[PDB]
């Protein structure tokens, strides 16, 4: 099923890149304010990343000239089912040698036990 | 005379009732286990009550820029108990900033000098489900620590 | 010495007409059977003609943040019936605020020691299903308990 | 039959996860206005969640700095038709080990005897 | 002929509700103008209630906690053809012991003698 | 066909409503600017009448309670095709003995000899 | 002295031409058969031309709360025929109020003492079909019945 | 003294150059063939270079409210021919106000008294397909016309 | 061949109206600054109009009487293929005798050699 | 495959139109900030331009007259995998003469060998 | 003595520095080649650098209209080089503005007679492709060329 | 006495402690590795934290235009890192503004005389991925170079 195809980091299957996705951790501030964000230590695996954010409303964003030289990317990604651990919304990917953020918690499907999987978004600015 | 703070290093002491940075749960008798920071945490660690103190503007003093400061801090706070127990709250927030300007407290970052309401108390539309919140600006005063 | 309320404490027994906070129908000749209180109820359980009082800003006095306050309240009247009756209601309660202001009338929490309308009674549209709303700016002033 | 599948708290269905549900009741604050709000005690039972999607305007709302670390999930809820009690907007739901509130009154679904059942919304946030 | 269907205040039939009907009068307040509002008298008849007005992104209307705590609530109602009296906009109906607004003028679909009916919105916040 | 089937003002078919319809006329006012309204003389006719569309933020202002009771009501007109003279932009026409204008110029639709029409909006304040 | 009317009981007259409030349409001779307000009928009974006046607010004084008030009134104007007759309109109505307190005009609800344009007529955009708007803002005065 | 007219009964004559109220083409050598009115004709009729003329306040003065007014006018000069064009042609239109002001210009309806400029002419987008829009904001005196 | 299909002006085709086209030029004003606008001499051809219509945020703009009696009209227009010239935004119609401006620069549609031709939109306000 | 069709840049297939492409360069200005733009030596290639669906709010856009003669036009743009170079944000292309911004990031498609391709977006204002 | 012109026919020769009216780049040695026009050019003829000139607002004088105005500019510059450059540009002719009004530099069409920042070289969006944008409100004095 | 400059040539060589343009990271020892430049690069090359000035208003000197000059600058700061990390690097870059205005620094292109703060450090909400803005708007004072 494409939901457990995938590969491992040193050789893909066809529709994935490898990546390395660093899970959130929560570190307190000066102040004692807990933050979340990127772990130090990253998970090697594989991902399929799909082009988004297409409305009209948005796609006037991609590219901007107010301050700076800022552009806006957005792709859903998924990992494979065999991939256990969950990224919580303050967690990082490093795909094609760029960082991406993880944006939102994950979506969850849940209809049956073969249909069953988490789709997250990743969003780069 | 030492570097003027950042005015989270005064306030927040004087608001938690410890010089211990590490640990935002206040200890003030009006204020026992209200959560007081600047930053509200995520959904899966916050817990109500909670105040948190803002930077809104205030400048240095003109005449001697390194000696006394002025910063507005918006004060928040938020309840999920009711309107009545936020606005009590937030009452018992002004009651202990104005004793510890009386008291001229000392902080290990700086002296709390004095304190004004820009813009007193007000109910306002909250972010999260099912909290109320009220908010105010208050204009501190700050002086560097001693060394 | 006393401490100073949160002003729903001093207006809402001083609108109601009685010193149970826990009944909102008012008792007062001019609104009786009025609803007054400082949170509109769902609507399985909400009745008009309804009164409703919220802070609004205004300080504590500068020269003693510990003795008096001058607090803003906005103030809204509803009605289901016809403009001309939420025009009549909300006129009917300043009538109950300036007299019992004059009269300098004591509560459980705190005296009523001045009334000042800062915009004045003023036609809105209304949130809810088929009604209307009047509205101003009321600028108290509380003293807190003697004891 | 997807209407009435559900299993026990102790054994769901494969599509259904195990739930506390606190229903609605009403308290008066310290000054005599009634608030609705959760129960105290909550009622086992087992429910469908599916998320109710996004657009140009919300999507951008999934995740934001402004004051804090604000995230907002949103799930459509249905629960089997053996549940004869119903859940109102103060009502709350405990799903996964975490407390999601109801968000508005349910949409109620009455096209024929066989068809009718209410579905939920919930927000966490 | 769903049109045609349902049966009367006392025994429904299956996709409908028993309902009082109150018809719009016109008033004058105390200065002179006229007002639209239901009448003092109800007529007891059965409708059809389905769950929107009109789609639309701005859910986030539906539960509110700005000036007390507040809900909107929208169905399209219809009403079976042996009712010839019409609700203007200042009519109202008690469904399920609640009273429920008509909102806006109904909506007159006339494509041919069989098709032909009388279609409204009802909301209740 | 569907385009020019409807019969008289004191004879229609079952699909149209017989209306009386007031071209364009221009006028002076006091100050000798020229404005545009329905004429005195009406013409007896028939017309086709179907609920538009309001589906977009215009099916929150069908109603509203802000100044008076008001309820914009929209509705797409269209006349038979041996109605030889056009309404314009403020023309008027009587429908069930209300009064309802003209919305804008007429949609004019000729992909050829069988297909050609001019389409009206109707619209009620 | 009686109690201090609400703006519509004393406004409403002046405008009229006849005490009697039950019935709309004005007779004064600059305004004969003009359909005088404070809410605009449903489409299937209203009729233009029109005026239409609702209080945007004014406070009592604060000299004697109960003995002089001073309501802010927006007055508008709508007409089906043309701009000029809708200035016109607004004029000639607005001469009628200044004639009025001029002469200090008893109602039986309270006296209008003066008269001010805060905001003077001004066009601007229609809410409903062919029609067009011009509106102002007349801060009024108002005395209490002589009761 | 007669009643104070509307302002477009004095303004108009004035930039026409003829007191005839029912032709809008002006005749004044500076703006000739410049169509000046008061509310912008329907797409089939309408011709450029166009003036529209627009009340946008200005009250009766306090001192003698039938005796003198201080109108404030929105002037907008459209054209299709370029920029500079409607520029000059308002530019043009002042000069023709402060003119028609200092000889106090006598007209059927009243007396052009003072012109003063309240905002100045500037430019502005335009609702109009390809055309370019000056505007500003002219408060002018009036008199009555004697009688 | 819709694309290749279209009368003379003279004599226009099923569904094609006659126009006179007025192509772009550049005109230099009183202080040098360059101008786009009409040609004054025109190319008599004919084209094909389609409503554009509007959607709920502009369906509103069609009749606006806040500054004066003004509408707004879109159409789409297309010219026979074998008509050479190009309508530089600047250009202007003259359909039904009434006068229509080009609005924004013509779409490109290019696939494939058989498929290729150029639309435009025409607007009146 | 319309993939990888195009041809050569002195004899393109239908579809496609030749282009001279400026891929990105980055520069530092006065102050030393660090800039991206066109680089000064472009390659010669081919290219597959489609009109972009701009519509409602980004339709009314297309023309104005604020502050000058100002237009948008967005096309969707594709190169053949024989094109091996990335464009990326404030890069540029010569088409028809004028010259276009790559406007945002290329879009990437892999969901097989097969299928896998970037398309771009550009932009002429 | 003369007339007043439109704003462009006085500081359009002085940021160009030649009375050629036809010719849009300016010659003046610290803006060579840069466009200057009331306008933007369309796509297919732009260039940058490029400035531009808006009226924006600022009266005729109120004690002597037909002898002295004082308009308000906007000046703009664009640039698709660099942001500094942008800024410098600005700054380079806004130089050129201050010395022609000491020279009371003389134009065919009036005298510069005197300049004054009311916003300065603020840095905003631009509505261009890859490009800077900075800009200011000026007002200007100008008189009337002798005859 | 040489030209004014453009105001990011004197204040980025006093926040970067260094006289070389093209060198963005700053080595003064209080923001040693800050990136201080005049706009934020692509994310591709941008590192935080980071400082960024842009002009916001402020004109020249009325008294003598090419002799003194007071530009406004929006002075902000940014990191990934926490929210009082950036709030202490933000008054670590006034500490070095005072400074550099009480020893009359000179630089190539000019000299500092005078800073103010006209609006004070004030927490926002930032346009990047996960990192926290405070801004603020510095009035400051310029002169030109010798010779």
């Amino acid at each position: 099923s494409l939901l457990d195809r995938g590969g491992t980091y040193g050789s893909p299957e066809d529709g994935f890149d490898p990546v390395t996705v660093y899970p959130e951790v929560t570190r307190k501030d000066r102040l004692g304010n807990t933050l979340v964000g990127p772990s130090l230590t990253g998970i090697e695996t594989v991902a399929r990343f799909q082009v988004q954010g297409q409305s009209g409303t948005s796609a006037r964003r991609a590219e901007m000239d107010d301050i700076g030289d800022m552009t806006e990317q957005v792709y859903t990604m998924r990992l494979p089912r065999s991939f256990t651990t969950e990224l919580k919304s303050g967690s990082e990917v490093v795909w094609r040698g760029e960082r991406w953020g993880v944006y939102g918690e994950p979506r969850r499907y849940k209809g049956s036990r073969r249909i069953a999987h988490l789709e997250y978004t990743v969003r780069r600015f | 005379a030492g570097k003027l703070p950042i005015v989270g290093e005064v306030v927040l002491p004087i608001l938690r009732g410890h010089e211990d940075l590490s640990n935002p749960i206040s200890t003030v008798p009006s204020l026992a286990g209200v959560h007081v920071g600047t930053w509200v945490e995520d959904i899966d660690s916050r817990t109500f009550p909670l105040i948190t103190v803002r930077r809104v503007g205030g400048t240095r003093s003109p005449e001697h820029p390194t000696l006394f400061t002025q910063p507005v801090v918006e004060m928040t706070a938020y309840s999920a108990a009711d309107l009545p127990t936020t606005e009590q709250m937030y009452e018992d927030a002004l009651e202990v900033l104005y004793r510890a300007a009386r008291l001229q407290t000392k902080t290990p970052a700086g002296y709390l000098h004095s304190v004004t309401e820009t813009l007193g108390a007000s109910h306002g539309p909250s972010p999260f489900d099912r909290t109320w919140r009220v908010f105010g600006l208050i204009r501190l005063g700050i002086r560097p620590p001693k060394n």
